[PDB]
């Protein structure tokens, strides 16, 4: 077994230092802070994840062509998968694409709600015999 | 024949019992030799790692 | 010289300051290397400064003797000098003497006309490890003050019960040997402190078989030392009593050496205390 | 150059002929001017040794942690770098990638360590003395002012003999002993 720091040797022992790091700074820290984005442009980063879901979708087709059982991720997020291991480009991407989970997450405002008499049902609005007889 | 406070035990006095009960703790500690004494003071695997060993030993 | 020891004083109180900042760090640091291991939990103000998440990966790689005797601990043997206070009377002449005779490597120069000054300076010159000073009250010794010199602490003790060999019998020779030491019933932070400002005044690793002891028994705010020599018979080991009683207690220690006299005070003797007479090392 | 109005500015927000990108903030002149060197390549001569010892503070962190050759390597580097007297700190060796500095490699040039022992008025001042032939290092006087003085060496810099620029230093203190020719 290779798991631990002391026979394992090169930039992986980096990345596994850092990985554990961070989930173990995951289960208390404020999400904000913990995850920390290399600032890149539009044109890049937009150029980035683009190339990074036409992999992405590339490793769709092929889990589409030999069943197997992959791992289920929420579409809010990518899967984190052997390409952005190499790559190392979740600190500039941000998996979790935040503006559009923001506004998913976010319920939307109903309708204005006006008569408050009884209950919104398929035959119209039904209200109550007790409220029937406490307005006659 | 009052009272009043004071301020420190003095220095002790030096007698026989407690001599002999200082006498009998050094008589322990040579039985059992626990003398704090200043010691006097002293002083392939894999070819991934030889390789990172050579290329960090010549940076140096 | 004087520009020397006036450069390594300045390298070694802003590395003291250093490792004051750092030992919060190295607090933090603790608890890095405990949650990567056994426990998952860490805590809210380490888990979001990303530097010092950058910092591990190479802080990884780090790990008692006092620190200004950390280097010369034990690899030489030190050379110590016994001196009296001014114009000294017969009997302290004699138990300088003794103190040189009960010290390894020691030598005893007289003092007179000097100045505190300008002996600190010839023995910085010629290289010696700690002074031993005499104050006395007509013939009998009150006095005794442990300087170490590359601008190391100082200790100024104050010593009471004094019985002498001089004083008894013509009870012949002391032993001279490299003797053992007994440290007993020193526990506080001073205690510890006080046992290696003292415990390297003697030569480093003395026989297995050595045949004289010098003990120091911490019993009730005293450090009371007297020497013996043994022997170990067919079924127990009887001592005997050579060299001078004392009963000695510590009253300032001070972090520079005996010339400075407004040195930074490590420690010092608290007597018009309303717990004073409570506690012990205070 | 014109403080170009904003139906152009929006055109050119990214034209700038005195800040590149290439240029690094502009770090090269605000540590020379700071500290006072002559030249112009000298600066990146010590970011070559600065890279160097970043160079090697990665690489002495890929090994595992506990590597008993690494175990003697980079304090063999610390105590190397503390004897230089670049970085000041034996605690941390996480410094020897952050506070491992030109800055912290320039200070210990002679004519700031001048200014560090107040011998010189200013750290320009210190450039002037040195150059005019005033200034050694033990024996032998130093003319170069680009001289790395070492932390144990830094005891040792005092003024020359029989120079004037040791006369009026004394003259003030009233010290004078010509018999020296001071």
């Amino acid at each position: 077994i290779v798991y631990q720091d002391d026979q394992v040797i090169g930039k992986a022992r980096s990345r596994t230092l850092e990985m554990r790091l961070n989930r173990l700074s995951r289960v208390n820290g404020h999400q904000d802070k913990i995850n920390k984005l290399e600032k890149v442009p539009m044109h890049i980063r937009r150029g980035m994840i683009d190339k990074h879901v036409k992999r992405i979708k590339k490793y769709e087709q092929e889990a589409a062509e030999g069943g197997i059982v992959l791992s289920k991720v929420k579409k809010g997020q990518f899967r984190k998968i052997e390409s952005t291991y190499k790559k190392d480009i979740e600190r500039r991407i941000g998996g979790s694409i935040k503006a559009r989970d923001k506004e998913k997450a976010t319920k939307r405002e109903r309708g204005l709600k006006i008569s408050s008499v009884g209950r919104s049902t398929r035959n119209g609005l039904i209200v109550s015999k007790r409220d029937i007889a406490r307005i006659s | 024949e009052l009272e009043f406070d004071r301020t420190a035990k003095p220095v002790p006095v030096i007698t026989s019992e407690v001599t002999e009960s200082l006498e009998d703790m050094i008589r322990r500690r040579i039985q059992d030799s626990n003398f704090d004494d200043l010691q006097r003071r002293t002083l392939a695997l894999s070819e991934e790692l030889q390789k990172a060993h050579s290329e960090i030993s010549e940076l140096y | 010289m004087l520009r020397r020891q006036a450069r390594e004083r300045r390298e070694y109180l802003y590395r003291k300051a250093q490792e004051l900042q750092d030992s919060q760090l190295q607090q933090k640091r603790q608890i890095i290397k405990q949650a990567l291991a056994q426990g998952k939990p860490l805590p809210k103000e380490l888990a979001e400064d990303e530097s010092l998440q950058k910092d591990f990966r190479y802080d990884q790689s780090l790990k008692q003797v006092d620190d200004e005797y950390a280097a010369t601990s034990g690899i030489m043997d030190p050379r110590i000098i016994v001196t009296t206070s001014r114009d000294p009377s017969t009997r302290l002449s004699q138990f300088a003497k003794e103190i040189k005779l009960l010290f390894p490597n020691a030598v005893r120069l007289n003092r007179g006309n000097y100045v505190m000054p300008n002996l600190v300076d010839a023995c910085k010159k010629s290289g010696t490890t700690d002074l031993v000073v005499l104050h006395e009250h007509r013939g009998v010794p009150t006095s005794l003050t442990i300087s170490h010199f590359p601008h190391g602490p100082t200790a100024q003790f104050s010593l009471h019960n004094v019985v002498m060999r001089h004083d008894i019998i013509n009870a012949g020779n002391q032993s001279e040997v490299n003797p053992h030491l007994i440290f007993d019933n020193f526990t506080t932070a001073l205690g510890k402190r006080v046992v290696c400002i003292l415990k390297h005044l003697f030569n480093a690793g003395p026989k297995k078989d050595s045949e004289r002891v010098i003990t120091f028994a911490n019993r009730g705010d005293f450090i009371s030392v007297r020497q013996h020599v043994y022997v170990r018979t067919r079924e127990g080991v009887e001592i005997a009593e050579v060299g001078p009683r004392f009963e000695m207690r510590l009253f300032e220690l001070r972090l520079g050496t005996l010339e400075n006299k407004d040195a930074d005070v490590e420690w010092q003797l608290r007597r018009f205390i309303r717990t004073a007479n409570k506690k012990d090392y205070l | 150059v014109r403080k170009l109005k904003h139906h152009e500015q929006k055109l050119l927000k990214k034209v700038d002929f005195l800040e590149w990108k290439q240029d690094q903030g502009h770090r090269d002149t605000q540590v020379m001017r700071t500290y006072h060197i002559q030249n112009r390549e000298d600066y990146h001569k010590y970011n070559r040794i600065c890279g160097d010892i970043r160079r090697l503070a990665n690489k002495l962190s890929l090994l595992p942690p506990t590597d008993p050759f690494r175990r003697k390597h980079e304090q063999l580097l610390l105590d190397k770098l503390y004897a230089m007297g670049v970085l000041t700190t034996k605690s941390k060796i996480s410094d020897l990638e952050n506070k491992v500095t030109v800055s912290a490699i320039c200070r210990r040039r002679l004519p700031v360590i001048m200014h560090r022992l107040k011998m010189a008025e200013t750290i320009q001042d210190a450039v002037k003395f040195i150059e005019q032939g005033h200034v050694r290092v033990g024996p032998n006087l130093i003319n170069d002012p680009a001289y790395l003085v070492t932390r144990n060496m830094e005891d040792y810099v005092t003024w020359v003999d029989n120079s004037k620029i040791k006369k009026t230093l004394l003259r003030y203190r009233n010290q004078i002993d010509d018999f020296d020719f001071s």
